[PDB]
RNA sequence: GCCGGCGGCGACGACCCAUUCGAACGUCUGCCCUAUCAACUUUCGAUGGUAGUCGCCGUGCCUACCAUGGUGACCACGGGUGACGGGGAAUCAGGGUUCGAUUCCGGAGAGGGAGCCUGAGAAACGGCUACCACAUCCAAGGAAGGCAGCAGGCGCGCAAAUUACCCACUCCCGACCCGGGGAGGUAGUGACGAAAAAUAACAAUACAGGACUCUUUCGAGGCCCUGUAAUUGGAAUGAGUCCACUUUAAAUCCUUUAACGAGGAUCCAUUGGAGGGCAAGUCUGGUGCCAGCAGCCGCGGUAAUUCCAGCUCCAAUAGCGUAUAUUAAAGUUGCUGCAGUUAAAAAGCUCGUAGUUGGAUCUCUAGCGUUUACUUUGAAAAAAUUAGAGUGUUCAAAGCAGGCCGCCUGGAUA
RNA sequence: UACCUGGUUGAUCCUGCCAGUAGCAUAUGCUUGUCUCAAAGAUUAAGCCAUGCAUGUCUAAGUACGCACGGCCGGUACAGUGAAACUGCGAAUGGCUCAUUAAAUCAGUUAUGGUUCCUUUGGUCGCUCGUACUUGGAUAACUGUGGUAAUUCUAGAGCUAAUACA
């Protein structure tokens, strides 16, 4: 069609939001921002559907327009603003801080953090370039362009940024025997340790990840995010420890709890 | 575009040959025994049984160590133990094929209301249920085709409001009491 | 069922008794239905255009008119033309207001086969000096005498002498008395002739300001066609006559006396009915039982359309939408399946009183001389007309000329109509024709007619047809 | 003989609300009107019945229970601000103007056809 | 505010880089019928080369000068399509056949073509300019057109609803918590179709009724059944009528619940059959190879098991006929899986290119090993749909919810 | 549920089709008590349309000398609500329909190292060596005179704004 699309049909929305069929015809339609439309989360969904604070669409803008909600220590009134992976949502009214981490089954989970941990965030560097009198530059997965990076930071490494400033505190290299998390494909939300990468020139690089419970799986390089140094994570994990336990013991656990 | 679902399903299959003695008899025996309204209700239970049997048959063909067969098999058997057409002893997938229409028609609320001695005939039970006299747990049901769960069996009581149970005279008794 | 039917009849009886015992009296009367008849080219219309002050008269594609319509003049216009000469009763409260209905006059289709839908409270008869009395004028006064209603007679061509001092918008008495004596003597001689020519036809006529005693007397009002002298005197005599005579009959009561007057086929509206809404507060989205050719039709009103005041049902005007409407006006109604309907019959409006039937054999007595005489069983010619009135006119011509007719329709010609003319062609080659009066021929119909052996007679002036 | 229970509560500081799921037990009588639910809930939480708002009551089949949504505001000012107009109009704190969509959209399309201050004059 | 200057918190802007939403050009593989279409394209660009022009860029996109190429029985080119393409639908052993205008994705066009302004984005039509076809007003000078948006009307036909109410929900747009939205929501019409489910149940009387016990039979009972009783009896009740709520933007429907409401419970169950296929009458009137029935075989010509009726019975049942496209039956399109001596069928005969098929045999040093097909594993692959886990919608078709006395959950999986 | 049955003969066994049987869709007939869910001018004509409505928009924050309102305080440029108009943005989304279209559309897979991109979100914005304590002209709105039978037609005259135009 002519020009860009403005709407989004409800059934055409990405599955990990878990919008039901009958509520309406349209969906939230995440607006342009740091994270991709397919792999983000509108605040209207997070507030209304996940935290169960707002009932209707009006209550969400009535919350947001009173400027009670910050994303990465910055006030956002846009109810369809895309907050994606590693983004820290802060409610300073009720003093509640959330980090958006994918759960085992492959969706953003309502994972609370201490206010002391809502100071920094981890970020995967997309590229590294230099320009105009050679001040080198870095670009990350949440589109934060940072000047004068540490020259030890190469492409596909992770960096820890203080949210109040815009400067790198510490960084993790992408090497063998490092804790990573999958952010795309069948294995989305699984945490594990790198074993090796198999470089395919002129094509996608494939990496092999071993889980804590002896489960080994492969994934594309683009869908990898280093979260810890060695085996120890630099952030809190969700309810489960990123362990994909199968339907058999899912049933056994559920029936055991009953 | 409208915010409506069009997910609707047929619950009965008509017979291939419309007029056939031996068959018509067998269906009329089932109606007569369990006071069913019409032959749709017999075909409904045949269709549901057939689908359970087809699920069991297509599970058997997979190998005995397959995770999918194990999980699906256990879930099917659990549900058929839950509804009360099997027991813990006979809880093998092979035995699913050895069920029949009688086993499923026994679990109708109409049948159980008759078998527990609330009603004094198979025809009386269907009326009594439909008239809002019967209730399971604390829920007043008026659905003859309510398939009763094994654990939910031990309490089918008269709905408290009911004249028969609750203790409130109806139109006939009220009218006879006023003209008495 | 029968008990619902019985109580339905009894609640109908209650309602009409309430609508009889309601009966509001003490002034606030109903607008009279002023009828206008003539011969052929006398001046029965265009005098109405002069009353309402409309510039478009000649836009008829012919000197003759072929439909019924009500101009709907409302008090401001009466007061405006009254203040010009100012006779009596400045800002009269007692006047309902005027409603003039135009009738087409002609030798052929016997003056609209009239049957002028009766309801001619004040009938205006153009005499038109120049030519004297006419055969349609004598048969019209015979019709006016048949059902005893009060009617008056107006002259048109008084200025057409060559010597008349044309002083427009002034008193007839004054303008006549301001001429030479020999012309007055000529006018009083031809007046005497007209008075004798009415006297012999069981009337008693005279010149509108002598006695007058209009109980027995009839008023000869001299009017000018082009200039408009007498138009004041006309409307004065009309309101006077209606005030004096029609004091009790014109009560604003609450019965249901809506009458089906004309049927029309308009583009993007379906088949519309023109009704003279006289008594009954009928509502938008309320059921009506319209009397049809092939039995009665239950019709649901989509809405009420009215033309602007001082404008006719002549040319497609900006018809204003009205949700509801009081009982003193002539309005256009449209709904679903108004295809076959009869003209000059009363219209029953029904609320939700579970279907109130059977009022048709009590209407259809000796008025069966209409479209119903259709011989589908036999062969015949196909006929189409703009309005129903024109269709009746064509059928009674065919009846007089002795030709059978198979199918009839209202609106423009289509490929099904030429196919009905084609399915006739097998039987009698001569009879396979379509008589289309003042309707738009379609390209597909015309090319299908030319491809087959089917001729179509298209004509706006009925003489040509 | 009516018993009020509350199911899922929440202290919504973000909208200055206490929002909850109302469970009404009324075995013999009809569905209890909203005003009695309001005052009994107001009595239960020790607040004015003016600052209480309840809706969406669906009486179960058999007629023993009715489930609905309730919310109590910290003060009537926050209630006046945050609560939608339709739920004020039921309490009688808000008035709607008696004009149809047809009328206002008609007058709009007439108002288009004149330029200048005469737009206000066309009425 | 701080000792005449120096400042904190925003909002509009902004050359350029990154990003998000895209968009546009491409790469590889895949489509229905037709040989009564066998060669096509290249004058006027067809295939490629060099140089430019134009374009947001790559490029015969276009111009100039050269080369003579490019595609094709592995079906080009041409013609047809009651052809928009997919996700899917119906049917179904396994294989298949048929449909897919239609709610999600992509494409296209606003009566037919063509040209363009503005803008980041249009060759826009609820923007403009011209022509072609239709057509509105008119003082005859000129003016104004676009429902394949929602209603509605005409036409066409076997074939399809209201000129309704509201931005409250789902979302979109704007300087914007505040405005607007026939997107959309809610009613009305609705036997397209799908799920649940009334039209009675029980008790007491007599059977030249049945079974079980006694007597060899006759004839004996609160052991269990029975109906074509308008016999007898109170008990139960939804359909309707109609308070009050609840529901809702406001209403409606449903659920809830006062009052009324069952003895031909006349508060009445229909649509098709009763020779065979195929479940049900060689019963009685009527007609007399006339009238008609009959999908097929056949029935009717004076005792009609079949016609028109009465009575009775059968079938499915709030539904059941009839017509027509299509699927299984059809192993009557055959790959699985059919035929060709006589039932329809092997060319009169041989050669022969393309096509298909083709005899044994051979036991790793950051680059390899002779390269594939085959087979097993891995990542990638939109939801909805389909299969299928969990969950008492009062059950079910559904829905994605829910459950416990502020809490513990789910929204799997294939 | 991997299914068959009548019909060529005096009878038989075949080949073979016609007929029956069930499902699904469009129409249509007769019938129609309760309740939930629910398709619906596609086929023929992408044929033609009266009428009404479907795209508009303001925050403390671009331009307020409309008394349209009342309010201070009266020597306070501008208290405020705010019609109108200039300016900014949107109107290229949505909705409808299936005429066209046969390596085209489209689907799965890859490429832009060969390109543009409003907006959002980051980066950048005294890095340049050469009246400023704020420069210039107009035009709407408004007032006043008009023309044409006619349209959301507009000419002439008098003032005045900028985040418009310089
Ligand atoms: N001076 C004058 N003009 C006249 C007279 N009668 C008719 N006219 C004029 O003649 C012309 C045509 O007459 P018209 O009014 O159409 O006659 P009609 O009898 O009303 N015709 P219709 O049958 O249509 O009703 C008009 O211009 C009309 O004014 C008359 O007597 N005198």
């Amino acid at each position: 069609a002519r020009g860009p699309k403005k709407h989004l049909k409800r059934v055409a929305a990405p599955k990990h939001w878990m919008l039901d069929k009958l509520t309406g015809v349209f969906a939230p339609r995440p607006s342009t921002g740091p994270h991709k439309l397919r792999e983000c989360l509108p605040l209207i969904i997070f507030l209304r559907n996940r935290l169960k604070y707002a009932l209707t669409g009006d209550e969400v803008k009535k919350i947001c327009m009173q400027r009670f909600i910050k994303i990465d220590g910055k006030v956002r009134t846009d109810i369809t603003y895309p907050a994606g992976f590693m983004d820290v949502i802060s409610i300073d009214k009720t003093g509640e801080n959330f980090r958006l981490i994918y759960d085992t089954k492959g969706r953003f989970a309502v994972h609370r953090i201490t206010p002391e941990e809502a100071k920094y965030k981890l970020c995967k560097v997309r590229k590294i370039f230099v320009g105009t009198k050679g001040i080198p530059h870095l670009v990350t997965h949440d589109a934060r362009t940072i000047r004068y990076p540490d020259p030890l930071i190469k492409v596909n490494d992770t960096i820890q940024i203080d949210l109040e400033t815009g400067k790198i505190t510490d960084f993790i290299k992408f090497d063998t025997g490092n804790l990573c998390m999958v952010t795309g494909g069948a294995n989305l939300g699984r945490i594990g340790v790198i074993t090796n990468r198999e470089r395919h020139p002129g094509s996608f690089d494939v990496v092999h990840v071993k889980d804590a419970n002896g489960n080994s799986f492969a994934t594309r390089l683009s869908n990898i995010f280093v979260i810890g140094k060695g085996n120890k994570p630099w952030i809190s994990l969700p309810r489960g420890k990123g362990i994909r336990l199968t339907i058999a013991e899912e049933r056994d656990k559920r029936l055991a709890a009953k | 575009p409208v915010a409506r679902s069009w997910v609707c399903r047929k619950t009965y299959v008509t017979p291939r040959r419309p007029f056939e003695k031996s068959r018509l008899d067998q269906e009329l025996k089932l109606i007569g025994e369990y006071g069913l309204r019409n032959k749709r209700e017999v075909w409904r239970v045949k269709f549901t049984l057939a689908k359970i049997r087809k699920a069991a048959r297509e599970l058997l063909t997979l190998d005995e160590k397959d995770p999918r067969r194990l999980f699906e098999g256990n879930a099917l058997l659990r549900r058929l133990v839950r509804i009360g057409v099997l027991d813990e002893g006979k809880m093998k997938l092979d035995y699913i094929l050895g069920l029949k229409i009688e086993d499923f028609l026994e679990r109708r609320l109409q049948t159980q209301v008759f078998k527990l001695g609330l009603a004094k005939s198979i025809h009386h039970a269907r009326v009594l249920i439909r008239q809002r006299h019967i209730r399971v747990r604390k829920q007043v049901v008026n659905i003859p085709s309510f398939i009763v769960r094994l654990d939910s069996q031990k309490h089918i009581d008269f709905s408290l409001r009911s004249p028969y149970g609750g203790g409130r005279p109806g139109r006939v008794k009220r009218k006879n009491a006023k003209k008495g | 069922e029968e008990r619902a039917y019985d109580k339905a009849k009894r609640r109908i009886e209650k309602r009409r008794l309430e609508h009889s015992k309601n009966v509001t009296e003490k002034d606030k009367l109903r607008a009279p239905i002023i009828c206008v008849l003539g011969h052929v080219d006398t001046g029965k219309t265009k005098i109405l255009d002069k009353l309402r002050h409309t510039h478009v008269q000649d836009g008829e594609a012919g000197g003759i008119t072929q439909q019924i319509g009500a101009t709907n003049v409302p008090l401001e216009a009466i007061n405006e033309q009254t203040k010009m000469i100012k006779n009596f009763d400045r800002e009269n409260v007692r006047i309902p207001g005027m409603l003039i209905i135009d009738t087409p006059g002609h030798e052929s289709f016997s003056n609209l086969r009239n049957r002028g839908s009766s309801l001619c409270d004040i009938a205006i008869l153009v005499v038109d000096i120049m030519h004297g009395l006419e055969p349609q004028t004598i048969e019209s006064i015979n019709l006016l005498k048949s059902k005893k209603c009060p009617f008056i007679v107006a002259l048109n061509k008084i200025d057409r002498l060559y010597d008349w001092k044309k002083s427009p918008d002034s008193d007839v008495a004054a303008t006549l008395k301001k001429q030479k004596k020999n012309t007055k003597d000529e006018f009083e001689e031809r007046a005497k002739a007209i008075i004798v020519e009415f006297a012999q036809q069981g009337l008693n006529a005279a010149l509108f300001y002598e006695n007058k005693d209009p109980r027995t007397f009839v008023s000869l009002v001299p009017t000018s066609a082009h200039t408009g002298d007498g138009m004041g005197s006309l409307i004065y005599l009309l309101v006077e006559l209606t005030q004096t005579m029609l004091s009790k009959r014109l009560a604003h009561c609450e019965e249901l006396r809506a009458q089906v007057m004309e049927v029309k086929a308009l583009p993007g509206m379906g088949t519309t009915i023109d009704v003279i809404l006289i008594n009954g507060r009928l509502k938008e989205g309320d059921t009506i039982i319209v009397p049809g050719v092939e039995g009665p039709i239950v019709t649901q009103i989509r809405g009420l359309l009215t033309p602007p005041p001082m404008k006719e049902l002549r040319v497609k005007n900006q018809y204003e939408k009205h949700k509801e409407v009081e009982a003193a006006q002539g309005v256009k109604i449209l709904g679903k399946d108004l295809e076959k309907t009869l003209a000059g019959l009363p219209l029953l409006v029904a609320y939700k009183e579970d279907e109130i039937p059977v009022l048709k054999d009590e209407l259809i007595h000796e008025l069966k001389q209409t479209l119903n005489a259709i011989k589908l069983e036999e062969k015949g010619v196909y006929v189409q007309a703009s309005t129903l009135g024109s269709l009746e006119a064509l059928l009674e011509f065919l009846k007089t000329s002795e030709v059978p007719y198979a199918g009839i329709n209202i609106g423009p010609v289509h490929k099904k109509d030429v196919m009905k003319a084609s399915v006739m062609l097998e039987h009698d080659p001569q009879y396979a024709v379509i008589l289309a009066f003042d309707v738009r021929i379609e390209r597909d119909a015309q090319e299908m007619a030319d491809s087959l052996g089917v001729r179509i007679f298209s004509a706006e002036i009925i003489y040509h047809l | 003989t009516v018993t009020i229970r509350t199911r899922k509560f929440m202290t919504n500081r973000l909208l200055q609300r206490k929002q909850m799921v109302i469970d009404v037990l009324h075995p013999g009588k009809a569905t209890v009107p909203k005003t009695e639910i309001r005052e009994k809930l107001a009595k239960m939480y020790k607040t004015t019945p003016d600052v209480i708002f309840v809706f969406g009551f669906r009486t179960h089949f058999g007629g023993g229970k009715t489930t609905g949504f309730g919310m109590i505001y910290d003060s009537l000012d926050y209630a006046k601000k945050n609560e939608p107009k339709h739920r004020l109009a039921r309490h009688g704190l808000y008035e709607k103007k008696k004009t149809s969509r047809k009328q206002r959209k008609e007058r709009k399309n007439r108002m288009k056809k004149v330029r200048g201050t005469a737009k206000a004059n066309v009425g």
